[PDB]
């Protein structure tokens, strides 16, 4: 525990889980929504997925 | 004054009727119908192993 010739500095990143609160006025975004669909994919020799 | 000149179109027409239509896919959804026959279309797989009666096999083809 001799001190070499030269110093450190250390430097790490800490995490922190938080719960939030979100505001949004009234009207402030318009949407178009277009119609959903269904498709087959992927028929394997058991099954089909969809 | 009608010069048979190659084959019929109209013949033609109907033989091409048969090859044209595709598998189906990409049906769309209405939750005001939440189901419809057509989607039972795209959906079923109509398999084999009919039951050896006489049209039996010809129902399952």
């Amino acid at each position: 525990k001799i001190h070499p010739g030269v110093a450190m500095t250390v430097v790490r990143t800490d995490e922190i889980l938080s719960e939030n609160i979100l505001f949004s006025s009234r009207a402030s975004t318009s949407m178009f929504i277009g119609t959903p669909n269904v498709s087959r994919r992927e028929a394997r020799v058991d099954a089909v997925t969809f | 004054m009608k010069v048979q000149g190659s084959v019929d179109r109209r013949r033609l027409q109907r033989r091409i009727a048969g090859l044209l239509p595709p598998p189906a896919r990409r049906l769309n959804i209405s939750r005001g119908s939440e189901f419809t026959r057509d989607v039972r279309g795209l959906v079923e797989e109509h398999a084999q192993a009919s039951s050896l009666s006489a049209a039996a096999v010809w129902r399952a083809g």
